[PDB]
């Protein structure tokens, strides 16, 4: 529905990034590639976004502490296996519903580069929800609103509505 | 130069959070000493909580502490009195954050978007209730208030005023 490399141009500016590359794609899958200004060429939507992180002075985004790094990465891989899904979305939001309960953000306590790959990627599917659902998956909802209105993220991306209380 | 000077006793805590919050934003002081109170112009004068938590976010617009709309002013207003009433002393307590678990279900911040006087206020005068204190030990809380007072507990300027006032 939404091309990585779309994704990337996308997330350039998110970051604050003034520079957008040209990017690729490669085979069925259609996995996001850099011809690279540093380096051999970089490959994958997880690997481009970590350099233009990177790119940006922003490595905090990709945690401090070991232990949210080692977070960061497992949303990070979570995002292009189980997010990138057909037959059943519910199963997913269920489980995220419950890891939310306790936190704000998807490391604990703090804002990461999980946070806008995994809101990018569910984008499609919460807009396509319920008000119904919403209430269902109240955690989910919580969080999901909370990143459309962080600063600099949504881009173009369409508003979820959410009923305040 | 603002200065306000705490009730050594008992810190207003909350007042310190917006003190800690808008120090880059107006040259301010904190005394100790006597009662909790603040000086502006020292002919005019500010002794009680919500009064001085309303002053330093009205002076330091820099800072987001009073929120954007007119709303969300009034929000923040509502936020004050709540605390300062239903959370005052306890009374209907379970009625009192239920409402507080309820609203913040889907609010990151009671604010909406960003830090604002609601929160320092109302996490302020939740920590020194001990009713809630007792939900906490018995691990039969609000979920919702739980990762808000965790949240904020965490956080850079929260943490530093607990250091000094513990």
């Amino acid at each position: 529905h939404m091309a990585a490399a779309a994704e990337l141009s996308l997330l350039e500016k998110s970051l604050g990034l003034s520079k957008g590359n040209k990017y690729s794609a490669q085979g069925e899958r259609q996995i996001p590639v850099l011809q690279t200004n540093n380096g051999p060429s970089l490959t994958g939507l997880t690997t481009i976004a970590a350099h233009l992180v990177k790119q940006a002075n922003k490595e905090y985004l990709l945690g401090s502490t070991a232990e949210e790094k080692a977070i960061v990465q497992q949303w990070l891989e979570y995002r292009v296996t189980q997010v990138d899904s057909k037959n059943d979305i519910h199963t997913l939001l269920k489980d995220l519903n419950s890891y939310l309960e306790d936190k704000v953000y998807l490391t604990g306590y703090n804002f990461t580069l999980a946070d806008i790959l995994l809101y990018y990627g569910l984008h499609r599917f919460i807009v396509d929800l319920t008000v119904q659902e919403k209430e269902k998956y109240l955690n989910v909802s919580r969080w999901f609103c909370h990143i459309q209105h962080y600063p600099g993220i949504r881009q173009h991306l369409s508003s979820v509505v959410f009923i305040k209380n | 130069t603002l200065s306000l000077t705490v009730n050594s006793g008992d810190p207003p805590l909350g007042a310190l959070l917006a003190v800690e919050h808008v120090k880059d934003d107006v040259s301010i002081s904190v005394e100790e000493g006597k009662e909790n109170i603040l000086h502006v112009s020292e002919n005019v004068i500010f002794t009680d909580v919500n009064s001085i938590l309303r002053y330093l976010a009205r002076v330091a617009t820099t800072a987001g502490l009073y929120g954007s709309n007119l709303m969300e002013h009034t929000e923040i207003d509502h936020w004050l009195e709540f605390s300062a009433t239903k959370l005052s002393s306890s009374d209907s307590f379970t009625s009192t954050i239920n409402e507080l678990n309820h609203s913040l279900s889907l609010r990151t911040y009671l604010v909406g978007n960003s830090l604002s006087l609601a929160d320092l206020s109302v996490w302020a005068t939740l920590k020194g209730n001990a009713a809630w204190q007792e939900q906490l030990k018995q691990k039969k809380a609000p979920v919702h208030v739980k990762r808000w007072f965790g949240f904020l507990e965490a956080q850079q300027a929260f943490q530093s005023v607990g250091t000094k006032w513990d």
